[PDB]
């Protein structure tokens, strides 16, 4: 209500695409203190404002034997056993011991992606990016200077999603 | 790490494949080549047979798995 | 090639798997294979069928 | 480079340097598509 | 010899393994064990016998 003390917006995931969805203001979290006189009121009201500050504050600031991958393995290069191998004459029959080669094997088991991605966000980058948003003053600018990215039906480049095509 | 050895050679020059083909398909807007291009009440005898064998062989344009044929023009049925 | 593509050893390559368990119903069965893939090997499960 | 090209532009219209072929009955072929 | 010969621990000295998978065809039968030799032991093949 207060253009100083503001029910801060919270924003809206949307998993799929991993941008953020509209936001709004917080509406489960109210507190009910119509029935309260002004000593109540206004120590809620101080509380909302601590609240407030710590919102702000807290976004602007804060923005051998490799373990493979979660059960270790151990490393030998020169562990060949079989040194026999079958020409003309002979015939191996069974054999194998699963041994990762150093360079070979690890390197190319724990190469990343070849190129880097581009896009969406994942859930906890989300989570530690968009914290509640505190609007202070709703929309005291002239038309276009609105904050757009609380409208869940706006795009960034076509302005106004229409809904429904 | 390089597996070139591992790929049939053309002749001094590994015969790697186009990196651009990695399965993707699904029902509509997802097509494939090789079409489904096809008593006797009637005695002719003769087209018929020859129409049998027709029926049981094939003739297309990206079949250029080896040879389209000596001289040349680019055609359809692509 | 000639090298890195193919086990000199002996080696299977039509493996045969029997029904370790088996199950009966008066209109439908059940049957349970305990599929091996050993070391050194890859299995294509295009290639498998009962 | 050759003037003895259909030109289909003023560019010349030339097919790939490996063109030259080959094919034994064997299965020595059983190869790939033309992409 | 007193010591370094027999374990104390309770140690089977016979053991008998289950089929895990059959077969009985019309002109076979097929019969598949999963051999184990636990640690601190040695199995001389010439004693087992189906």
């Amino acid at each position: 209500m207060s253009k100083e003390i503001p029910t801060p917006y919270m924003w809206s995931y949307q998993p799929q695409m991993g941008l953020a969805a509209g936001a709004a203001q917080d509406y489960s979290t109210r507190i009910n203190y119509m029935s309260a006189g002004p000593h109540m009121i206004s120590r809620v009201n101080g509380i909302r404002a601590h609240r407030n500050r710590i919102l702000l504050e807290q976004a602007a600031i804060t923005t051998l034997t490799i373990r493979g991958r979660g059960i270790q393995l151990n490393d030998e290069s020169v562990s060949s056993s079989l040194g026999l191998r079958p020409d003309g004459t002979f015939q191996i029959g069974g054999a194998g011991r699963p041994s990762f080669t150093p360079r070979q094997a690890i390197l190319t088991l724990q190469t990343s992606s070849s190129e880097p991605r581009s896009g969406g966000i994942g859930t906890l980058q989300f989570i530690e990016e968009f914290v509640p948003s505190v609007y202070f003053n709703p929309f005291s600018g002239p038309p276009g200077h609105y904050p757009d990215q609380f409208i869940p039906n706006f795009d960034a480049v076509k302005d106004s999603a229409d809904g429904y095509d | 790490i390089n597996f070139a050895s591992l790929a049939p050679r053309h002749g001094s020059r590994p015969f790697m494949g186009n990196w651009q083909d990695i399965g993707t398909s699904n029902m509509s807007g997802g097509a494939f080549s090789w079409g489904s291009l096809w008593k006797a009440w009637n005695s002719s005898t003769g087209q018929m047979l020859r129409d049998k064998l027709k029926e049981q062989n094939f003739q297309q344009k990206v079949v250029d798995g080896l040879a389209s044929g000596i001289s040349g023009v680019v055609d359809l049925a692509n | 090639p000639t090298h890195d593509v193919t086990t000199d050893r002996s080696q299977r390559l039509t493996l045969r798997f029997i029904p370790v368990d088996r199950e009966d119903t008066a209109y439908s069965y059940k049957a349970r294979f305990t599929l091996a893939v050993g070391d050194n090997r890859v299995l294509d499960m295009a290639s498998t069928y009962f």
